[PDB]
């Protein structure tokens, strides 16, 4: 009833040990792109280049780092959830709960070269956002973990696909049955916040809130638990981010008279231009003025300038009147909260809706 | 499968009951998803916004808010019917035309209140309340009928051919309150659409207009269009300005490109989406008002 | 049910004899000695 | 499990059968589902309309209103396929790489009509008719790749338009995804395609998108510091909502790949999963 999928990758962004089963886990695409689409993307008048300075240096700081550019199939390929929560954890509006899981992540890994490591990640997101590069589309979903094994510094994952959470059997722990586990930092129901009632099947999005300004570029992660209907999401997120939205509007772009065209046609006694002349012989001549308009119009803010958010489905919970559970775990050697999920069932194409208004 | 159990209320006359039994493969919806519901969410009552019936924009605001939903077999005491929205695999699922208009092999099927002559709908006396069910036609039409409410819309603050066939619309707009947010998602699509790139766009109407004869085809493309073929001799369109970073950049791709997005998200927020696909096995190619299809889910 | 067996052990036990000799030296005493080890967990797989 | 059989011709030559053998997991394209078919169906010959062979735009309008199938295994006598249409629970279902860019793990595939080159097919001169094969892209670089194809048809009417061509620019257009250029078009001759395919797709481009920041600045002159009017709105509506659903991007399929090698390039093999 359900479908599994493997991959192996370098284990400096995704640890299968610590990690408990039935977490989230994304995977990257390759870093060569994020170069060749900015320094076609990048606005007008910005340095093109910080981002890769940004990048260079993250790598640097990763094992392994003569093994960039061919892309043979041995790089960090896959990542947690947490992960992106600790780097951006100084954002979340849970200052506790965002903190706890920085530091748990930092003791529960190498604690060594991990420090350094986060910090590469939180401004090579912040340059990632800098040149209209946004990391929603180099962020794909795969399924709850469900099975691991790992040598040294390289570990072969197997993660559902799509169905029933339950519906495996990871046949090692206790219990052959897990169920979805998120840190409490990410977690943000909107419907408790739109005041209305929480009865029937929810689905499940992820938000990437952007924020915009001169040296000063944000990036959260949400996973958001509504209601609202495939589409309607887009508008209810607006009404709670009207601020973001108008900070953008006016802080999105850093780096001319009218023409009154329905007037003169609804007159007559204007210049006309007749095909005759239009043929080609003297298109000159015949067009010297005609009008001036002396217009352009260069600097405005474009539909791509003023985004701050980018959902996309990932699963529903058809059992009416859900009932997560909230409660704090030891995670390697350290508390977390953590919030509990049962019976989501997976699905749904990776389709990304972005919220420009 | 997932199914919905509509619980019909009791002491129901005889006559209505087989009334009931005739909305065999029709469609209605539902406010919030369960299991079990009441006759109170289908009736028209729940569609009121502030104290009366809604309006024809209103509908279309209450049709993306609310789940969908299809009849199926009904017996007397309960009336059964499966979920539509919510992926969910649904053997052989049939659908009743109700549009004045014929379907054919596939079709998008969309979902639009009633705007042609009054509603043919169930109504209960004893009970108190009456159901209307949604109408469905195909995209093509769907997209023309739109077209013309908007614009009526704003003439305020109609005849469409269909296979050699002419209709009418009596468009309500009663309210006052949705009129103004449709002009509001419209503008905003527009504004959306302007970029640093209209001005090569905007510089190639002279060579379009030669284009336009000796082609033969093109001349049906400025025949309904009206701005460019009034612009194309009345505006000089000052010759070209210089790029900021043009050695490396590409400025007419976000424009071809920031439009694509726009097109798409138009026919959705203005409207309804397209809900299903008629594909049926062994049966004609051609359905007529009243018959059923076995439709797939999109 | 060698899936069940969650972190198995072992330990072992040993003594030594001692000499008894006098002079200059101080006395010696018996000693004992405890030790204990753990199992290794591998798998074998094959496809069909 | 719904299959479709395709009914192979008698008095095929050798090397028509050993090429249809080739094209073991191709996508092919029925209009109307039914157990026994014709090649009549199959071949572009179905897919012309007005007597003229079919259109870029034309032909992304088939592939929506037209259902999809897959080829599962050819038979010397007989050919056989599977649909990804209502339910069917299609075990063991393999694609063969048709595009030049490579696909990875959690990539989800769309379709698209062959753009960039010469599309390849097989050709039967026996029997008169050739079987054209979609081209299989992931989605995030769909629609990039339509954005690049029309934006460079345009340039080369300005060039023609224009009585001097502006012609500094960055160099030439690439398409990069997993490390890998695709360094499309390199020399300016050789116009194959460039209007052949998409002539009428750019036109269709051309007035919408002309009309677009033109009736705003003819509605609300205050954006920079004998006539309907209305009929237009209703013209631009429709036409606009018309070309957004042509081109669309619904994903059709999704590579799960387990045991298997995850990145796969250009004539691989590989099981993905109906999504």
């Amino acid at each position: 009833t359900t479908q599994l999928i493997q991959q192996v990758s370098l284990t400096d962004f995704f640890r299968p040990d610590i990690e408990h089963a039935g977490s989230i886990v994304l995977i990257l695409r390759h870093p060569s792109d994020m170069i060749g689409e900015a320094n076609t993307l990048t606005q007008a008048g910005r340095d093109p280049d910080v981002l890769l300075e940004g990048l260079r240096n993250l790598f640097n700081a990763c094992t392994a780092p003569w093994t960039v550019g061919e892309g043979g199939g041995l790089r960090a390929y896959v990542t947690s959830l947490s992960f992106i929560a600790a780097c951006r954890a100084e954002e979340y509006t849970d200052k506790q709960a965002a903190d706890a899981n920085r530091t748990a992540i930092v003791s529960a890994y190498g604690c060594s070269r991990m420090e350094t490591r986060l910090i590469r990640f939180s401004e090579c997101l912040r340059a990632m956002v800098q040149c209209h590069v946004f990391p929603h589309r180099f962020i794909s979903f795969f399924g709850s973990l469900l099975e691991y094994t790992i040598q040294d510094n390289l570990c072969n994952i197997t993660a559902v696909a799509k169905g029933p959470q339950e519906a495996a059997r990871t046949d090692k722990t206790s219990t052959r049955r897990v169920t979805a586990n998120i840190p409490a930092c990410v977690f943000w129901d909107v419907d408790k916040d739109l005041h209305l009632s929480a009865d029937g099947l929810k689905h499940v999005f992820l938000v990437f809130v952007y924020t915009q300004r001169r040296q000063r570029e944000g990036v959260r992660l949400h996973l958001a638990l509504s209601q609202l209907n495939e589409q309607c999401f887009g508008r209810g997120i607006g009404f709670l981010l009207g601020r973001i939205r108008a900070e953008n509007a006016a802080w999105g772009t850093e780096g001319t008279r009218a023409l009154p065209l329905v007037q003169l046609s609804n007159d007559p006694t204007s210049p006309r231009c007749s095909i005759g002349e239009i043929t080609g012989v003297n298109w000159n001549l015949a067009r010297q003025r005609l009008y001036q308009w002396t217009g352009d119009f260069r600097g405005l803010p474009t539909q791509l300038s003023c985004m701050y958010a980018a959902y996309t489905l990932i699963g529903t919970i058809p059992s009416e009147s859900v009932r997560y559970t909230r409660r704090m775990e030891r995670f390697g050697g350290y508390n977390v909260p953590t919030i509990w999920l049962e019976g989501v069932v997976w699905g749904g194409t990776n389709t990304w809706n972005e919220c420009y208004y | 499968p997932f199914e919905i159990e509509v619980l019909l209320p009791g002491e129901l006359s005889p006559a209505e009951t087989s009334a009931l039994q005739k909305c065999e493969g029709k469609i209605i919806t539902f406010s919030t998803l369960r299991h079990r519901a009441s006759l109170v969410d289908i009736a028209l009552s729940s569609y009121y916004i502030n104290g009366a019936p809604p309006d024809t924009l209103s509908l279309l605001e209450a049709y993306r808010m609310r789940f969908a939903a299809v009849i199926t077999r009904v017996i007397p005491g309960k009336l059964l019917a499966h979920a539509i929205g919510v992926g969910t695999p649904t053997p052989g699922l049939f659908i009743q035309n109700t549009s004045p208009v014929d379907l054919c092999n596939g079709d998008y099927i969309c979902l639009l209140p009633p705007v042609f002559g009054s509603a043919d709908s169930i109504r209960l006396d004893s009970v108190g309340l009456e159901i209307v069910f949604p109408l469905t036609i195909p995209q093509t039409l769907m997209r023309e009928i739109i077209a013309k409410v908007v614009a009526r819309a704003v003439e305020r603050t109609d005849v469409i051919c269909y296979n050699g066939r002419r209709y009418e619309l009596e468009t309500n707009l009663q309210h006052r309150d949705g009129s103004d947010a449709a002009i509001r998602t419209l503008v905003l699509n527009l504004m959306f659409s302007i970029n640093e790139g209209c001005l090569l766009l905007l510089a190639l109407i002279p060579t379009l207009l030669v284009q336009g004869a000796h082609d033969g085809y093109v001349n049906l493309l400025i025949q309904t269009a009206n701005c460019v073929r009034e612009t194309g001799q009345l505006i000089n369109i000052p010759p070209m300005p210089r790029i900021q970073d043009g050695h490396r950049r590409f400025p007419i791709y976000e424009t071809i490109s920031s439009w694509i997005s726009t097109s798409s998200r138009l026919g959705d927020t203005l409207g309804t989406r397209a809900i299903l696909r008629v594909c049926v096995f062994d049966g004609p190619s051609t359905v007529h008002p009243g018959d059923r299809t076995a439709v797939i889910q999109v | 049910e060698l899936a069940y067996v969650r972190d198995g052990v072992i330990q072992f036990e040993v003594q030594q004899p001692m000499i008894a000799r006098d002079g200059p030296h101080p006395v010696d005493q018996p000693v004992h000695n405890y030790m204990v080890k753990r199992i290794h967990k591998r798998s074998l797989s094959a496809a069909f």
